[PDB]
């Protein structure tokens, strides 16, 4: 029972810090795309 | 993308203020609009 | 082998000339639109 447990809480605390990580990777996400779109606006003012 | 001049052809305007003031509400603020449509889910990253 | 078999040495006229052929269709290639700027837009995991 106590091995059993002890696997069930571990990864319990495995699926509690990954949406954390996901989160945080999301934030860096959404920072990085606008300035992504920047530059393809202006990629496409030069090749007009 | 698609600007403004063209998407306001078929599509009116509180339609597109409505997207465009979308893109940076808070993250209730989008649950709520998401369980207030039928089948949809809004997001920070989803205007562009 | 052929008893038809025609003989006659001597340099055809010439009677077309070279052109660019009339054709519209498959020379040309197929057109595809793709960006990995679509992939910005995910869903928030809110209820489990």
């Amino acid at each position: 029972n106590a091995t059993l447990f002890n696997k069930l809480k571990e990864l319990q605390q495995a699926n509690a810090e990954k949406s954390k990580l996901n989160d945080e990777l999301r934030s860096k996400y959404q920072i990085e795309s606008s300035k992504a779109a920047e530059s393809a606006q202006t990629l496409k003012i030069l090749q007009e | 993308a698609a600007t403004s001049e063209e998407i306001l052809e078929v599509h009116t305007k509180e339609h597109l203020e409505f997207i465009e003031s979308t893109e940076k509400m808070s993250r209730e603020e989008l649950l709520k609009e998401t369980e207030k449509g039928d089948s949809v889910y809004f997001n920070n990253d989803s205007y562009a | 082998e052929n008893s038809l078999s025609t003989t006659s040495k001597s340099k055809r006229q010439v009677i077309v000339p070279v052109c660019m052929p009339k054709i519209h269709y498959s020379p040309l290639k197929t057109g595809l639109c793709y960006d990995v700027r679509m992939r910005y837009h995910a869903k928030i995991f809110t209820s489990y």
